[PDB]
């Protein structure tokens, strides 16, 4: 692998893993919302 | 009373009996079988054929059984063809069960574990009765796999580090698909070949150069390996005494 | 730029798939497993 | 690949086949015909065999029928197998070893499933087709008739079932320490002995006081796996027939303190 | 005694430890320091052992019985008429088979060939340290250590199968089963190719390779080689052992409860879950 | 007689034999596995 | 195999195969004299 | 048409066979099952 | 083997497929008449 | 339309009609697992 | 094979798999007419 | 579109739609065993 | 292997998987209309 | 802070993540094996 | 090995384990304001 | 210093590596096995 192929593969590749946290993030608050999964000091 | 063969006797009683008769008998049959090669027994200082034995000795050792094989020769076991009872070694004490001490050079006087058996001086031949154990030059339609490395041109290094040579050539055996033995040129005295066994080397994966190892014998042994009368075929007393050499180097290298 | 020098980015895609599908799915059978988040057979906060 | 069939192992696969398929069948049809049951089940699922008023005839097909049909078709696929390796060992002008040490294993497999419930009368104690159900079989008959432990050829099965594994592990770690002298050529070496079976004899006499050669160890690995099945099938065939309790046989034979 | 092809390979050298003092044979036994240390332990281990028939009921052979100290004792020793002779056999045993495999690297190193015999042995010794020590040591008492008599270690078998309801369901059982029987088959396929290639009929030739490879192709469809059957055998049997050992390692020290009941996970899998 | 062309007669005919034979034996087991067709065992209608 | 012999095995193969159905036809109309096999509204 | 170019005809043929007998013997077998269709068994409607 | 013996092969394949599909139609048409498998509402 | 030039048209048919195959087999076998459509059992509605 | 059978390839695909949707919907019509298979808020 | 060079598309879609059937058959075989969402055996909302 | 050919495959499979996108999409959509999958906090 | 001439990088980078993610599962399990520290299942302090 | 690319390793490599520990500092951090698991005198 | 010239200077430090971490897994299961130091159940004094 050559060294332009090896950079043009870290670009588009944190470009694709920006984009899977930030729908990683999303889901994760949505469910947040829906049912929190963190337990106050008495429980649920 | 449903068993019951008498008093105390019974059926599974009875066929247990009758298992222990065939299997003292089965017992028996096994051991003439071993005593197939090898018997019998000799004296360990005399030579003469002297041991302690019992009444079985009369069953003990069966009648010769012949081998018919595909060249016409037969082979015969037991043979009762007995090694020379003089060997380049001798005892280090005078009782029968004291080892051997080497007289000179071990691996080239073949004792111990440079020893060899007295095999046919005949190659190994395939159902059409070409050799078995032929060079790859000779054999255009055979190939290594793709997906392996091929040995060849690669360095010969032993368990120090020093360069014996160079990969040349490998042989393969056509009964078997495998390879036996690796062709090396040595680095002293260009243009000598000497034979190595496949399964002493083993690859040093990433070297750069994947370095065959052999953990045998050290670089200064390879001059001294048995020669080979053919260059495209090899006996089986030269396959045995190269094997033989190869495997006394773990014992002998380093005296 | 230089972890695609030393591991084979086909290679590094194909594991970091697989590892994530697999952790994805662990992940998912656990909160099944769980009364909380059971989302298919839901009970009562 | 190139396997050789011929008629005897058309026939074989045919039979074979219409076994497979009926229980299978039969297992699918247990859970109403449901994949999901079926997976979830699978190992619970099992062809039970008929019941003990049936006698030896042909039982209902719900109530064993199958089940005596299944495992007639895959006696007779057994059986044309066994005529299939003799034949094909014949074909190559070979030894028919192969054959007489299957012969063996189609012995035990007929005295727990044909011969003891033929001589017993009925069908109700035979192997029903399932892992667990054959499994539970293997246990409910060893509770019933006394402890197996206690059968004497349960014992010498067990011995040479044993000595089967421990004889591989000697001959195969042998065969792999004189690899490096040509010791995997063991026909070759049996005709011209050479230095790996010189030296694999060695090791073995001065380890134990008493070796073999590279002919006679396949003869004693041959013998050791073909008198386990034998034994284990003397036994089964004993089981209940003369012997309805081992332990108490073993307490008459001192095996055990008696109660 | 000697072979008609052992006196060239009676040489000095090769011992692990001792030196020359033990490099002799008696007979056809190579005996070595570790052989010294084997006939020492052997004879420790079988004279207590005699003793402690002895010291038992009876004197049938299936009835000797050496029990190990009750499960009260813990892992403590015990006083030698209550466990601690069946300790003391234990460990001498133990070194008995430890010297035995060492005896063999020795006979190993003076043949020169490899250690695979010994290494395979180890599996063995291995088995029976993991259940007499390794075992009861994680149990927590010597007491679930095997009976050293011919039928109470089946008794011990039994019950020990029998205190997790059915050892049949033991996962790591059902493998090592597998790997026995398919030890069995493997070794009767083996011999009875060696010897059909080797004793064709009366009247044939011998065959080689290509026969006993096309036999197999021909009736099940593969084959595996010359050398790959021996290292498949080998892996097959260290396999079961290995399993075997697993087994019961989960079998008290892990998992205490019923076998059977263990598989419930499968048919409460979500894709089957009604 | 096309069709004989492209099979082999031997081959043909073994495999249709077997596959006859192996039908007519599982037939006449389930008749005799049925109440009301077993012959042998012959009941009322 | 030549034409003519193909020609004739299936000559012969078709005579057989009649003569097969026959028999089992005849072996079947005698069964079903003797107890037919399809059930009626109210069974057997 | 131009389909026995592609596969082979006699494989074609026969594993067409193989599977529609295959076929056939499931769907009896499941008619034997039932109760309605078991024409052997023969249960009232 | 070639593409004129593939027509006849289809031409035969055609007229054997047919045969098999009208033999099959007729039985199924005998098994309706006798006992329908399609259920009314409240079952049979 | 290069679907025939990238795949093998002689492996592709033969894997979609057994997958087809294995699918519809098991699509029926779940509606006769089921009780309402169960067509040859026929539960009421 | 070539690029004109695989024209004819992909015409004889694209008209029989018409034909097999087009009997799968009107099979499934004809279920969907016998009994449906979405249930309602109570059941069926 | 870099992704068809390295990755041949012959294979990434075989294997594409292996995973895909294999991860829909299991989410409806979830379905299925789950009480709310059967279709087949409707129970009450 | 090759860069038109490689790229003429992403757009044919971007044409393809947001087809297959929307087919799931809409799917979804009626399942959710027939019975939701989050539950309340009191359930369902 | 050469230590990579000893080790192999790539085997260095494949062997200490492997053993980072096993810990941190560990972990994960054992937390989930007591009441305090278990969040899907959820107690009192 | 070369001794300067070995060295760009161990500079970025810390550099990574060093974001690696940031990382599980802040959630442990998160943890311990959560709940602690350092017991009193009294426990929990 | 010359004990890293008469041991391997990787299996040296891949041994003791391998070996602290199993006495540190040791201890601490230990330690949680121990009453008074399990600080995840967190007994009182
Ligand atoms: C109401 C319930 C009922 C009922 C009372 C009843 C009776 C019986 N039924 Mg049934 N059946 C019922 C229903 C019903 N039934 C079928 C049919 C049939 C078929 C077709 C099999 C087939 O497709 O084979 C498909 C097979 C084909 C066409 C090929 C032949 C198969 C072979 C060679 C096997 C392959 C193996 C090899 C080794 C290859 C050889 C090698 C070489 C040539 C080189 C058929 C011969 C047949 C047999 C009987 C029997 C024995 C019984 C018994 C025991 O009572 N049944 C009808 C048909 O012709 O369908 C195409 C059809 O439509 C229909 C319906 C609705
Ligand atoms: C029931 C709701 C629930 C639930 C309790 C839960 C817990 C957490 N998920 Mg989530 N998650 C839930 C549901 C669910 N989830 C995802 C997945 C993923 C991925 C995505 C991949 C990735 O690279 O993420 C990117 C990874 C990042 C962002 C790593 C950053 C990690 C940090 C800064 C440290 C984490 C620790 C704390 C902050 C401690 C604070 C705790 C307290 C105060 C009490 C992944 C690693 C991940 C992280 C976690 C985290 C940090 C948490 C914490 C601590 O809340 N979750 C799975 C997936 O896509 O796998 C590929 C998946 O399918 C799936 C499902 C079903
Ligand atoms: C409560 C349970 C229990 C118990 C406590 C206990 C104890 C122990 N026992 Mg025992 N046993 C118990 C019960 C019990 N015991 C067995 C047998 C044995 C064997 C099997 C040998 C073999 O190779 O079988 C294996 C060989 C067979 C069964 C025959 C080979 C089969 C062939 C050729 C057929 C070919 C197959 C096909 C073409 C595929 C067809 C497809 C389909 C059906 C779908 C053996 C050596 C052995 C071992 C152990 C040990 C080591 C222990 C320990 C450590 O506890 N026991 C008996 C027998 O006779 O074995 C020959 C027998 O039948 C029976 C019973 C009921
Ligand atoms: C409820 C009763 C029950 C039950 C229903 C059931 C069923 C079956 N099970 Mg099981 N089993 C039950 C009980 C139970 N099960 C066993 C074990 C196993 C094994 C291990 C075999 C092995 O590897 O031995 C490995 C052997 C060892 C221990 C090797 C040690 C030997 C050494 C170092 C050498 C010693 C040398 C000398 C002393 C010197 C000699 C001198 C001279 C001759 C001069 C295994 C594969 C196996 C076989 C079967 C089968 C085939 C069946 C059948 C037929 O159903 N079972 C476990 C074990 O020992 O694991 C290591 C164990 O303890 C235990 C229990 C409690
Ligand atoms: C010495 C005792 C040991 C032993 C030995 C032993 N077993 C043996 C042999 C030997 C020596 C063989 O030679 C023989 C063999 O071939 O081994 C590879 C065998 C064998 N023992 C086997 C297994 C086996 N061995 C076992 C054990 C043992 N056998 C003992 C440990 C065990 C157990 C329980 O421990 C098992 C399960 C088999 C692998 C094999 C015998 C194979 C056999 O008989 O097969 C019968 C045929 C069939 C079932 C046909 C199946 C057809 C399929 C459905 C395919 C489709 C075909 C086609 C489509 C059909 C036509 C359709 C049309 C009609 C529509
Ligand atoms: C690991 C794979 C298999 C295996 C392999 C294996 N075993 C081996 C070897 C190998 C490769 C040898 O080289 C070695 C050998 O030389 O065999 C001839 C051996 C051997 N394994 C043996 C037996 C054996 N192996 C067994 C099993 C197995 N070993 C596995 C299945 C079993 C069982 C139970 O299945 C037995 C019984 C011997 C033939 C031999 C061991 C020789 C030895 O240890 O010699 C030194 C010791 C003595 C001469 C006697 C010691 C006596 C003690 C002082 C008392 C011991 C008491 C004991 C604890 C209880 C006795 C009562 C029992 C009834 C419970
Ligand atoms: C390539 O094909 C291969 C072959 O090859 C061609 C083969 O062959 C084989 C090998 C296989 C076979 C031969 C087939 C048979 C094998 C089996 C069926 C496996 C089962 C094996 C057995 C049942 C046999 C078990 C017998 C054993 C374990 C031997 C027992 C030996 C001893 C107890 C003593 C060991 C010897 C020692 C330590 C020294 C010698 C001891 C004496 C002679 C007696 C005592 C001596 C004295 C008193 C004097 C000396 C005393 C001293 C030094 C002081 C000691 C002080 C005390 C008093 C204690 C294989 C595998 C192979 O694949
Ligand atoms: C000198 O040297 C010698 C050779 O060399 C020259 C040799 O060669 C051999 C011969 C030895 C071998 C070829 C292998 C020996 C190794 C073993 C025995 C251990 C490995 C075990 C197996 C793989 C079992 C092999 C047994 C077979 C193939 C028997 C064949 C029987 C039939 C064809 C009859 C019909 C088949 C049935 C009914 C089942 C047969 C058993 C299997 C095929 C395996 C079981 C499979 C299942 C039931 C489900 C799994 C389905 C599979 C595998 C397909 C899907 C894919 C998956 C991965 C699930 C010897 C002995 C030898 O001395
Ligand atoms: C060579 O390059 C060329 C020139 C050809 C250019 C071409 C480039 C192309 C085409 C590149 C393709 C790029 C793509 C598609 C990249 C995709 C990247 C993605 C999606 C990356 C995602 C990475 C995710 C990571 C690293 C996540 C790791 C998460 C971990 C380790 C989480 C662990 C969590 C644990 C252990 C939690 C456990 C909790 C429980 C309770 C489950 O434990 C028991
Ligand atoms: C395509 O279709 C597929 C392949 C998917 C169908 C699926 C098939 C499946 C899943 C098949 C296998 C299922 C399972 C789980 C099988 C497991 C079988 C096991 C483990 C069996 C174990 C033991 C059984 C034994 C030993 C039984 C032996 C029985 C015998 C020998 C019975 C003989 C009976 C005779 C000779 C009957 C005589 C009476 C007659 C018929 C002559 O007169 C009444
Ligand atoms: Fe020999």
């Amino acid at each position: 692998i050559t060294e332009g192929e090896a950079k043009e593969f870290h670009k588009i590749f944190t470009s694709s893993i920006l984009v899977f946290f930030g729908v990683a993030a999303f889901a994760h608050l949505l469910v947040w919302i829906w049912r929190p999964w963190v337990p106050g000091p008495n429980g649920y | 009373n449903k068993g019951d063969i008498t008093g105390y006797m019974d059926v599974a009683q009875v066929v247990l009996y009758a298992f222990w008769i065939f299997f003292a008998g089965l017992i028996i049959y096994l051991r003439r079988e071993d005593r197939r090669e090898g018997y019998p027994l000799e004296d360990a200082i005399s030579g003469k054929i002297n041991s302690l034995q019992g009444l079985g000795s009369v069953f003990s050792i069966a009648r010769p059984k012949i081998f018919k094989l595909k060249t016409g020769a037969t082979y015969a076991a037991p043979n009762f063809k007995r090694d020379a009872v003089a060997i380049k070694a001798t005892r280090t004490a005078p009782t029968a069960g004291a080892p051997f001490e080497p007289t000179g050079n071990p691996m080239t006087d073949a004792v111990g574990p440079a020893a060899y058996a007295l095999r046919d001086e005949l190659p190994d031949l395939t159902l059409g009765g070409q050799p078995a154990i032929v060079p790859l030059r000779v054999a255009p339609t055979f190939s290594v796999a793709a997906e392996d490395t091929d040995p060849r041109g690669l360095p010969v290094v032993d368990r120090k580090g020093a360069v014996a040579g160079k990969v040349t050539d490998l042989w393969i055996d056509r009964a078997s698909i495998a390879i036996r033995y690796l062709e090396v040129e040595l680095a002293a005295t260009p243009g000598r070949k000497v034979l190595l066994p496949f399964a002493a080397t083993r690859i040093n994966a990433k070297t750069k150069s994947k370095t065959v190892t052999v953990q045998s014998i050290l670089a200064r042994h390879f001059a001294n390996v048995p020669t080979i009368a053919k260059t495209d075929s090899i006996t089986r007393r030269e396959e045995d005494k190269v094997m033989a050499y190869y495997s006394s180097g773990y014992l002998y290298s380093d005296r | 730029w230089r972890i695609w020098q030393l591991f084979d980015p086909r290679q590094a895609l194909v594991g970091l798939a697989t590892f994530l599908f697999v952790l994805a799915l662990l992940i998912h059978f656990i909160l099944l497993s769980t009364e909380r988040f059971n989302w298919l057979e839901g009970a009562s906060t | 690949g190139p396997i050789y069939l011929g008629t005897t192992g058309v026939l074989s696969l045919v039979f074979g086949f219409f076994a497979i398929e009926i229980i299978g069948f039969n297992l699918l049809a247990s859970v109403n015909w449901s994949p999901m049951e079926f997976g979830r089940q699978f190992f619970w699922l099992g062809l039970e065999p008929p019941a003990a008023e049936y006698g030896l005839g042909f039982a209902p097909l719900a109530e064993g029928g199958w089940w005596q049909i299944a495992g007639f078709f895959l006696t007779t696929s057994i059986l044309l197998w066994w005529v299939r390796m003799y034949r094909r060992a014949r074909a190559l002008k070979m030894g028919t070893h192969t054959a007489w040490a299957f012969a063996s294993a189609i012995f035990l497999f007929l005295s727990l499933g044909f011969i003891r419930p033929l001589l017993m009368g009925n069908f109700s104690e035979s192997v029903p087709f399932g892992i667990f159900p054959h499994l539970e079989w293997t246990n409910s008959f060893s509770l019933n008739y006394g402890n197996f432990f206690y059968n004497p050829f349960h014992m010498l099965s067990i011995a040479f079932l044993y000595g089967s594994a421990l004889l591989f592990a000697m001959h195969g770690a042998t065969i792999l320490a004189v690899s490096r002298l040509g010791g995997d050529r063991e026909v070759e070496q049996i005709t011209d002995r050479g230095t790996a079976a010189e030296r694999a004899a060695l090791f073995w006499r001065w380890t134990m006081g008493f070796n073999a050669t590279m002919e006679s160890i396949h003869r004693w690995a041959w013998w050791f796996a073909v008198l386990c099945t034998f034994t284990g099938a003397i036994g089964i065939l004993l089981t209940g027939t003369v012997v309805d309790n081992w332990f108490e046989w073993g307490v008459k034979h001192g095996l055990a303190p008696a109660p | 005694a000697l072979l008609s092809f052992e006196r060239k390979y009676r040489v000095r050298g090769g011992t692990l430890i001792g030196g020359d003092l033990f490099d002799f044979w008696v007979g056809p036994f190579y005996v070595g320091f570790f052989g010294v240390t084997t006939l020492l332990f052997t004879v420790l281990g079988t004279a207590l052992i005699v003793w402690g028939a002895a010291l038992g009921p009876s004197w049938t052979f299936w009835q000797i019985s050496i029990n190990p100290p009750d499960v009260s004792y813990g892992l403590a020793m015990a006083p030698m008429a209550k466990g601690g002779l069946w300790q003391i056999i234990t460990f001498s045993a133990i070194g008995a088979f430890v010297s035995w495999a060492l005896r063999e690297v020795e006979i190993c190193r003076k043949l020169g060939i490899g250690y695979h015999i010994p290494f395979a042995f180890g599996f063995a010794i291995l088995a029976y340290v993991s259940l007499v020590v390794i075992r009861p040591v994680m149990m927590g008492a010597w007491g679930y250590g095997f009976p050293y008599g011919f039928m109470t270690h089946l008794d011990w078998v039994s019950n020990t199968g029998y205190q997790y309801a059915n050892f049949h369901y033991n996962p790591a059982h059902m493998l090592g089963i597998t790997l026995f029987f398919t030890t069995c088959l493997a070794l009767a396929l083996h011999g009875s190719l060696i010897l059909s290639a080797a004793n064709p009929g009366k009247g044939e030739v011998v065959k080689g390779p290509e026969h006993e490879n096309t036999y197999f192709q021909d009736t099940i469809g593969y084959s595996v080689g010359t050398l790959g059957i021996h290292r498949v055998g080998l892996i097959l049997a260290l396999s079961a052992v290995v399993w075997s050992i697993i087994c019961m390692i989960l079998s008290g020290p892990i998992y205490t409860g019923s076998w059977p009941d263990w598989w419930l996970w499968w048919q409460k899998l979500p894709f089957w879950n009604h």
